[PDB]
């Protein structure tokens, strides 16, 4: 999943849902389904404002 | 935008959907069938110009708060 | 034969199983449901197809009004068959009909294939063009390189030229344009324009197109260019003991330039990642955003890895120290900080390497092997290439492997920075100032005797192929082949 | 809120404008129709189910199955989970060979030429028989019914019809004279077959199927075989026991095989080999290809093995278009060929019949019995152990220049299949095996000095020599022989391992390149060393059994392998 | 004078001959099966019969466990592997990479989470036990698919491979099993029908756990036969995803042979050899030994490879351990199909039968005969009454190549032992290594090199003695490629591949001429080779599809058709090898369809004929091979009259729904379709939009519109 | 003509060109003939003037 | 680029005085210790030139 991740969203949207995963001390390898929905929300909010 | 609504009848080729005027909305297939309703774009688009500023605005935020 | 369609629609549907398959299987299952056939694959083609020649009617003939065109018989000669068919459910025919179409019968038209097997007759102008030359039958050095069996229009990863091909071809099925429509804007209107007007079936025109833009990537023995336009011709050009003079009938520096700048723009601010990667997918060259020759060419210049990491592509993992591509072959190095004094008299806290351990080493046309331990250089094994790129390699080694004789070899200052005004760490100011002073470390780095064998000769510290080479130090006259398993393995980025 | 399926919930439809609802809804769908094509849609678990992770526990069987699966000294598989996970070794490996037995070891012994010794002695033995000739058709003693031809190329019914019209005493011949009949063939059967085939060849109908159907059935042996029943008989009858395997006989070393290696590998005035034209050569690597494979023709084209390879390829040929056009009829097949003289004149030539069975075969490997009739000029009286196969009868005499010579006929029923049957159409390959060597060859002379040797190799030039390479001997005295020589007798050799090719071929081969190799290492002074010696000898020599190839290469190998122990010494 | 081929290597070295040496021009050796297998089950339990002998209470079958076992004292095979050793050889390895085994491990489980079902359908025949055969993969797997909805079983509609391998393990706890099975009823005239059938658990666990035989027969360079072993599809899933795992742990091993294929392999030894040569010490020799191994799979015990599987997982989520330690077990407890029986006979009575396997001790022994009687005598203490061998120990070749190779990759990797003054490392592939030891003399090279056969012998592993050798480095050879002082000769065995591709004629031509090229690329080809290559090529080609020269007298029902056309039209240097035309191909033009090639020389009418838009002889269902050439390769060919395909020599269900949904949605043979809906939904859809542009461009009349539309609401979808 | 600019472009006081493949290709510096033993010419018959 | 004491002066006494002047800086900027100074001396004692 995490080449699909790569490859459909941006460095920055991984690395600001990376950062919210380890605030919450989520491994976002081990979910790599919420590290998807993570980043969909960021974009889809970025896409919003 | 939005399901078949089959309020408009059969779907519209691509040349009867560039008939109507920006704004409307079209009951087209999308890949194999899956029908969905559409809405001819008034602009053109560009995703990642929309990440870049959003991710500015971010960091603006950040800073002034900081 | 919409009206034939849902015919044979109903009569399928009458039956209850077609009824419950289409139903329960979903569009995207179809694949699998494709896939369940016979597999009863003929065992030997060759006896097949050369009992199939003598049979009265091997060739097997699509239902048509075709048929109507030639006899069932003509000049005595019997042609096609009338006879029913279970395995296509058409007619029979033989090579006979065959050969009468190409004799006579309905004459097409001759301007489909100007355009439509472009890359065929691209391929003839280059080859009747081309200037041949002499033969030089003195034994020839090649080495083992991942090279692009034929030249693309433009490169992109399978994905995309999918994606491209179906846009083009196929009008219909196009929901939401992704990010790729607009980058090959140009050539989705080129193709489509150029192969309007013809009536080949679909699939023939999407193979093509998948050949013309799709990359084919091989290892192969080469020596001397390696463009796609001479590896087309490399049956001929090549030769383990022999080799012909030929010359078939850009973007890369600028692009190398563009990433450097863009680089040095970014570095020099707070968070460089994001303003990298605004600058690069907000670049364009010409025609199309800075991933149109990025994603084209694999790897490249540090910078165009660096940012196709910051953007989404593949790379490369070979570890890039300077200019050495280095790639690991045994051995883990525990890197652990530690004090060290250098030939300046400064004391410098830096990490260090415990442990042995050995890498595959290329520098622009140098190949070689190094062997290191801690704080000391073992061996090294190179081919003749090139002088500056023997030196390249040989002092980037030096730096690389941490020897001590290095540091006792140091005798500037180390206080240098970059373009952007950053001090770096001591190992890239070692590497600036032993590049910049090259005579520094080679003089009191030690000579070794040369190496007496057969092949194994030395290198002296002008580069020149003369005895009484440095220690460690061995250019071997054969070919060092490396790089292998270019995983591409999950790297990140800060 | 927006989903994956185009529809959206909003507390306030003001909020957004259609063209922001249009973007993420679009967004959205590109990300599911490229999920997907992926298959990760469904894979895919949302935000309330992306915290329970996949789901795959084992079932109650395959559990015990796993439980009963583990090395020994484990009771559980959670056991060995365990003992995996946490035990560490630190150096097991050495505490195991610490206690092995020192009874196990490689045996390594240097390895010098006074081990290496001849393979395959009981070849020398002369109590063994002398080996037979089994190949499927005569190699040196064909004899060509030859005919003046205009170029035109016709049906093989009707070339045989007119070869034999043109010789019309062996064409009328009807009193045999027997010279010798083999073990077990009916001369009866094999000459009444004979004149059928002669008489149907003849024949003015353009059908080339025998006109009997029932003599050639038990001429042929068709009828003899054993009739199926179901197992429950064999099963209750005592007296159906198993047959013992029948191993192939240990033979000696024969006397035709050398003869026929040299024969096949001499110039003859007539040349059949012909090969298609190619485009035109403008690059100056295909000159220097075409002049090579020119140099090359001119020398293999004029041995007689390549004759006989071209007759090969056309009689399988033959035989594989009958099989598929006929099933279930016996077929005339003749033994027909082409030969170019260097006049040009294209003389067909015919070198005997084949009656073809029964071949209504589904599958490949299932054999097809062909009986060949093949005109021939040697007395088999001369040296009956090559004959002891065929049935022979003395059909009458020839003259081919006033010198008057004998004429027989040799007959002999043998069996085919399609696989060896297709490889005859694929005996050509033999040509390229000959080349590729020489060519490569020719490059390293390239290599050493700049110009092109081709024509240096092969006739030699004012600054080099002729290449001579060393070809056989005499007395104990080696000989020398010419580039092309060298070519013939390579061709020669791969026409051999075709014709004389089955399993032993295969494994005296692939199994005494151990001992090329080895000995090759030893010219070099590799100091070679070898773990089990007798065990490659013993691997080798349990191929040497039948097959003529097969015991001369051995003998040519212990021949050259003393030739190379004597030269040791410098 | 007596000629002597032999006497060339006198002159020439044999590595630079050994091309001709090979008898790869004659007949390859071919083929009843059942004694080959009753073999092979003889020695590989005997090679294992030293181990702990126990009955498996979940099949019945007697099992032979030698993991563990006495360390042997002799030098014959031994497939005693100490469990100790083994994680010693893997954690070693781990040390000496940084974290393979979890990268390879996580990788193999995210292909694995998105592999579909339908990959099962590619490989070889495999065996079916709804009708105990060996069947094409697909039918199989379809066959399979079909039986488990009897028993309410399901995932194969659910897609991926996680559910299908779930409800296969489901499978096995069923106390009965449903299926159809074929009826070959009489009627005379014997009929095929379905008929549901039922057995009971024991026989489908011992169904499922059966591994069918067959005849090793293409093989050519071995005197003595082989057999090989083909699994059902309850194996293949899991297998697969082992051998994917290996595969991605041994790629990046250095040591492994596998899976690069070609010259990248040539690179890979040339780069060994020249890296042990610089890491020799002064003085010192650095020994070669060329090494074939034997008894390969006959003493790989199962169980060492389900360790090896859970120590390469150490870290991983337990279902995805679980999952991959699936095909171990099933492994562990495979039985073995016994071919199709002996045959007696009696000659006094001209009386033959061949009986069954299940019958094998219905006959007493003494009327087998005395090499049959031993085995029998030998095989009966595993034989299953239905006629099946018990057989635990060992594996059957093919299976796991991948996870053999990095096992003994794992024993190269040691490179000491004792910290003995020398070293050692090599490659290994599949049954093939080359070992290089480095020390200060031979004695210690061979003290290096019988350390590491002791090594070996620990893992089951047995180098053969026989077929192996030693000498000085720079002369080896490695999988039938000769290295000797720097000359990597690529063995000249692509000889049988000039024949007629056997797909039609610009294909097989296309097909034969890049074979030409790439042959002159890797093996050294000769310019002159491959000019005569070209000529042999084109002379088989006229010869098996009868058009020679439109000029040549030669007689033919095409033949004279291609002679009229010869001076029916002018323009004669544009024909195709296929009509009669000249050869134009040659050294310089291998990489270009002749048909582009000819263009120009063509005449209007000519190319007008042959180019036709629509020709009866093309089909777009022919179209599916026009990428790759069955191994896959890749030919650029033209669309032309020359694009023919041969007759032919819930099965209509799928075959016809997928053909009509092709026709329907013409992008679909290209891409995968996606879609979320059924397919029905979808046909109905587009055929009533169709209908409605067909109309409105007036292609449909109106009763045409009205009747299909009529169809549609009976179809219910308007 | 593209190198040679950027030759005299450059900051290097040498005026010698540094990309010698199209310089070496581009005046037909390849395609000279290759001269062989004068034997070898009397020996072959192709060779006329 | 150039170090020779040329004029006829053999180049073994040149070479002599180079690596006298090369041991001398060595040690003087510390590249060398007093061991391998004292070592490369009792080489160029053995020489003759010094």
């Amino acid at each position: 999943m995490d080449t699909f991740i790569t490859r459909n969203f941006q460095t920055t949207i991984i690395q600001k849902a990376k950062n919210t995963m380890a605030e919450f001390s989520e491994d976002p390898e081990l979910q790599p389904a919420m590290l998807f929905n993570i980043c969909v929300h960021l974009e889809v909010c970025y896409v919003i404002s | 935008s939005g399901k078949y609504d089959p309020d408009l009848g059969d779907f519209k080729t691509i040349e009867e959907l560039e008939k109507l005027k920006p704004g409307e909305k079209a009951n087209i297939l999308l890949y194999q069938g899956k029908p969905v309703k559409v809405v001819k774009r008034k602009r053109y688009s560009a995703l990642s110009n929309d990440i870049s500023q959003g991710i500015k605005r971010q960091r603006m935020t950040v800073e002034s708060m900081g | 034969m919409t009206l034939a369609k849902i015919e044979l629609l109903k009569q399928l549907l009458r039956d209850n199983e077609a009824k419950t398959v289409l139903k329960q299987t979903t569009v995207d299952q179809y694949n699998i449901i494709r896939k369940f056939n016979t597999s009863r694959i003929e065992k030997n083609p060759s006896l097949r197809m050369k009992w199939a020649m003598c049979s009265n009617f091997p060739l097997a003939l699509t239902k048509g009004d075709m048929a109507n065109r030639i006899p069932l018989e003509y000049k005595g000669i019997q042609l096609k068959t009338n006879a029913e068919d279970i395995g296509t459910k058409g007619q029979m025919c033989s090579i006979a009909a065959v050969t009468w179409w190409n004799t006579y019968g309905p004459i097409g038209d001759t301007e489909g294939f100007e355009r439509v097997y472009e890359s065929f007759f691209l391929r003839k102008m280059r080859l009747d063009n081309a200037t041949w030359g002499r033969i030089t039958f003195g034994p020839v050095e090649r080495v083992r390189k991942r090279v692009l069996l034929n030249p693309l229009t433009k490169e992109m990863p399978p994905d995309e030229a999918s994606n491209v091909i179906m846009e083009i071809l196929f009008p219909k099925e196009a929901g939401i344009p992704r990010e790729s429509t607009w980058i090959h804007r140009e050539l989705i209107k080129e193709k489509r324009e150029k192969l309007k007007g013809t009536m080949i079936t679909p699939i023939v025109l999407a193979y093509m197109l998948e050949r013309e833009l799709v990359a084919r990537r091989r290892f192969l023995p080469v020596a001397g260019a390696t463009s796609a336009e001479f590896i087309e011709m490399l049956h001929c050009l090549q030769g383990e003991n022999w080799r012909q003079i030929y010359h078939p009938g850009s973007r890369s520096q600028s692009m190398i330039v563009a990433c450097r700048k863009i680089i040095r723009r970014s570095i020099v601010a707070s968070n460089p990642l994001e303003l990298a990667v605004e600058i690069a997918n907000k670049t364009v060259i010409d025609t199309e955003p800075l991933k149109s020759c990025l994603a084209a060419i694999d790897g490249g210049d540090v910078a165009c890895d660096i940012i196709r990491a910051a953007l989404g592509l593949k790379i490369r993992q070979r570890q890039r120290f300077g200019r050495l591509e280095l790639k690991r072959i045994s051995g883990r190095g525990f890197k652990n900080d530690e004090e060290i004094l250098i030939g300046n008299g400064t004391i410098q806290k830096i990490g260090i390497w415990d442990g042995e351990e050995e890498f595959h080493v290329r520098c622009g046309e140098c190949r070689g092997i190094l062997k290191k331990s801690k704080m000391k250089l073992e061996k090294l094994l190179i081919n003749s290439a090139k002088k500056e790129d023997m030196r390249d390699l040989i002092i980037l080694c030096m730096v690389f492997s941490q020897d001590t004789r290095m540091f006792q070899g140091v005798r500037g200052e180390i206080n240098f920075l970059n373009r952007a005004g950053q001090l770096l760490s001591p190992m890239y100011q070692l590497q600036r100032y032993f590049l910049n002073r090259s005579n520094d470390l080679f003089d009191q780095w030690g000579y070794e005797e040369s190496p007496k064998a057969s092949e194994l000769h030395g290198i002296n510290e002008s580069m020149n192929a003369s005895d009484y080479t440095l220690k460690g130090v061995v250019v071997t006259r054969n070919v060092i082949d490396d790089f292998s398993s270019t995983e591409t393995e999950k790297v990140s980025i800060t | 809120i927006f989903s994956y399926n185009q529809d959206y919930s909003l507390s306030n439809e003001s909020s957004l404008d259609e063209e922001g609802k249009g973007r993420v809804l679009s967004r959205l769908t590109e990300l599911q129709a490229e999920l997907s094509l992926k298959n990760l849609w469904q894979v895919l678990i949302g935000e309330e189910d992306v915290e329970k992770g996949i789901d795959f526990k084992l079932g109650q069987t395959i559990s015990r199955l796993r439980d009963i699966s583990v090395p020994a000294g484990f009771s559980n598989f959670e056991g060995m989970r365990s003992y995996i996970d946490n035990i560490d070794p630190k150096g097991a490996i050495e505490r195991n060979l610490a206690r092995m037995s020192p009874l196990v070891s490689v045996t390594p012994k240097k390895l010098t030429w006074e081990d290496l010794r001849p393979i395959g002695p009981h070849i020398y033995n002369h109590e063994l028989p002398e080996v037979p000739y089994n190949a499927f058709l005569l190699m040196s003693d064909e004899l060509g019914l030859a005919n003046m031809t205009e170029g035109k190329s016709k049906k093989p019914k009707t070339l045989a019809k007119e070869c034999l019209e043109k010789y019309s005493t062996l064409r009328d011949q009807t009193d045999p004279i027997l010279i010798m009949k083999s073990e077990k063939a009916n001369e009866n059967f094999l000459w009444k077959l004979w004149r059928d085939c002669v008489n149907t060849i003849s024949n003015e109908e353009m059908s080339n199927e025998l006109q009997k159907t029932n003599y050639a059935k038990w001429a042929t042996g068709d009828g003899l075989t054993y009739q199926k029943i179901m197992k429950e008989v064999a099963i209750d009858d005592e007296t159906m026991c198993q047959e013992e395997p029948k191993i192939p006989n240990k033979c000696r070393v024969a006397a035709w095989v050398q003869t026929e290696m040299n024969l096949l590998s001499t110039l003859t005035s007539k040349r059949a080999l012909d090969l298609p034209e190619i485009g035109p050569d403008v690059a100056p690597v295909e000159h220097v290809g075409s002049e090579r494979r020119k140099y090359f023709v001119n020398e293999i084209n004029y041995c007689k093995a390549s004759t006989v390879m071209m007759k090969y390829v056309l009689f399988h040929t033959s035989l594989l278009n009958e099989s598929n056009a006929s099933m279930g009829k016996y077929k005339v097949i003749p033994i027909t060929n082409r030969v170019v003289n260097e006049k040009g004149e294209s003389f067909d030539m015919l070198y005997g019949l084949a009656v073809k069975g029964q071949s209504h075969l589904r599958g490949d490997t299932d054999v097809v019995t062909v009986v060949t009739f093949e005109f021939s000029s040697t007395d088999p009286r001369v040296d009956s152990g090559k004959w002891p196969k065929y049935t022979v009868f003395r059909i009458g005499s020839l003259f081919v220049s006033g010198r008057e010579k004998s004429v027989y006929l040799y007959c002999r029923v043998n069996g085919t299949n399609k696989i060896q049957m297709k490889w005859g159409m694929e005996a050509r390959r033999c040509l390229l095996q000959s080349m590729q060597q020489m060519e490569a060859i020719v490059e390293q002379e390239s290599s050493i000095q700049g110009y092109d040797m081709t024509k240096a190799c092969f006739k030699g030039d004012r600054v080099n020599s002729p290449k001579t390479f060393s070809i056989g001997t005499q007395e104990g005295k080696l000989v020398k022989g010419s580039f092309g020589k060298a070519l013939r007798v390579i061709f020669t050799k791969c026409l051999m391992h075709y014709v004389f090719g089955n399993a032993q071929l295969e494994g005296f081969s692939a199994e005494s390149r151990r001992l090329l190799l080895l000995i090759q290492a030893l010219k070099d002074r590799k100091g070679p060393w070898v773990f089990d010696l007798e065990g490659m000898y013993s691997g080798i020599e349990e191929c040497i059994s039948n097959n003529p190839w097969v015991i001369q290469s051995a003998y040519w190998f212990n021949e050259w392998l003393g030739f190379e122990k004597e030269g040791s010494k410098v | 004078m007596n000629i002597n081929p032999y006497f060339l290597f006198i002159d020439v070295p044999i590595q630079a001959a050994i091309s001709t040496t090979f008898p790869y021009t004659g007949v390859p050796p071919y083929s009843t099966g059942t004694g080959y297998t009753i073999d092979t089950v003889i020695r590989t339990h005997e090679y294992s019969n030293k181990g702990k002998q126990y009955i498996s209470d979940v099949t019945g079958c007697t099992m032979v466990d030698p993991t563990n076992g006495p360390l042997p004292e002799d030098n014959e095979p031994s497939a005693y592997a100490q469990l100790d050793c083994v994680l010693e050889a893997l954690d070693r390895m781990d040390e000496e990479h940084p974290g393979l085994f979890q990268a390879a491990s996580q990788n193999a489980m995210e292909t694995l989470m998105v592999t579909t079902v339908d990959k099962l359908t590619q490989g070889r025949q495999t065996f079916d036990w709804t009708v105990c055969r060996n069947q094409p993969a697909a039918t199989a797997l379809n066959t399979t698919i079909t039986s488990f909805r009897l028993n309410d079983l399901n995932g194969a509609d659910k897609g991926g491979l996680i559910p299908f391998c779930q409800d296969i393990i489901d499978s096995l706890d069923r106390p009965e099993m449903t299926f159809f099975s074929v009826k070959n009823i009489k009627k005379i005239k014997r009929i095929p029908m379905k008929v549901k059938d039922k057995i009971t658990k024991v026989e489908y666990i011992k169904r499922a756990l059966s591994l069918n035989t067959m005849t090793k027969d293409a093989e050519r360079g071995k005197l003595k036969r082989r057999a090989i072993a083909t699994a059902g599809i309850q194996i293949r899933g899991f297998v697969l995803v082992v051998e994917n795992l290996a595969k991605n742990i041994c790629e990046n091993l250095e040591q492994s042979g596998l899976p690069v294929g070609g010259n990248e392999k040539k690179a890979k030894l040339s780069n060994a050899v020249a890296k042990m040569l610089s890491n020799c010490p002064p003085g010192g020799i650095s020994m070669t030994v060329t090494g074939d191994n034997t008894k390969w799979n006959e003493c790989l015990n199962p169980r060492i490879f389900l360790a090896m599987t859970e120590r390469i997982t150490r870290d991983s989520p337990i279902w995805f351990r679980d999952f991959c330690s699936i095909a171990p077990v099933l492994f562990s407890n495979k039985i073995a199909r016994l071919g199709k029986g002996f045959m007696i006979t009696s000659k006094t009575k001209r009386l033959k039968a061949q009986i069954p396997c299940p019958d094998l001790f219905s006959i007493p022994l003494e009327r087998y005969n005395e090499e049959t009687r031993a085995k029998l005598k030998k095989l009966k203490p595993f034989f299953n009454e239905e006629g099946t061998a018990s057989l635990s120990p060992g594996m059957m070749m093919g299976m796991f190549n991948m996870l053999s190779t990095v096992l003994g990759v794992a024993a190269l990797g040691i490179k000491n032992i004792g910290n003995k003054e020398y070293l050692w490392d090599g490659l290994q592939s599949s049954d093939d290594f080359a070992l290089f030891v480095n020390a200060k003399d031979e004695e210690t090279c061979m003290e290096g090199i019988n350390d590491f056969y002791r090594t070996c012998k620990l893992l089951g592993i047995n180098m053969s003695k026989k077929k192996s050798y030693c000498n000085e480095t720079g002369m080896f050879e490695f999988t039938s490629m000769f290295y000797r002082d720097g000359f990597v000769s690529n063995f000249a065995m692509e000889l049988p591949s000039f024949g007629v591709a056997g797909v039609n004629e610009s294909a097989d031509m296309a097909i034969g001429m890049t074979i030409i090229k790439n042959n002159m690329i890797n093996n050294g080809m000769g310019p002159a080779t491959a000019q005569t290559a070209i000529q042999l090529f084109i002379a088989d080609y006229r010869y098996t599809y009868k058009c020679h020269r439109g000029d040549s007298k030669v007689e033919g029902k095409r033949m004279k058709i291609i002679k009229e056309l010869w001076e029916n039209t002018k323009g004669r240097d544009g024909l195709l090898v296929a009509d009669g035309g000249p050869n134009i191909y040659n050294l310089r033009n291998l990489h270009i369809p002749e048909i582009v090639l000819k263009y120009n020389l063509m005449d209007p009418e000519y190319k007008g004929r042959l180019l036709h838009p629509q020709n009866p002889f093309v089909g777009h269902l022919s179209i599916e091979g026009i990428k790759e050439a069955d191994k896959k390769m890749d030919y650029d060919a033209v669309s032309g009259t020359h694009s023919w395909r041969t007759k032919r020599n819930e099965e209509q269900c799928y075959a016809k729904c997928c053909n009509l949904f092709e026709a329907c949605f013409n992008s679909a043979s290209y891409r995968k379709p996606v879609g979320q809906h059924s397919m029905l939904e979808a046909m109905a859809h587009r055929l009533r939009m169709d209908a409605r542009l067909d109309y409105e461009s007036g292609r449909m009349s109106k009763d045409d519109f009205e009747k299909a539309m009529a169809h549609l609401g009976e179809i219910g979808y308007i």
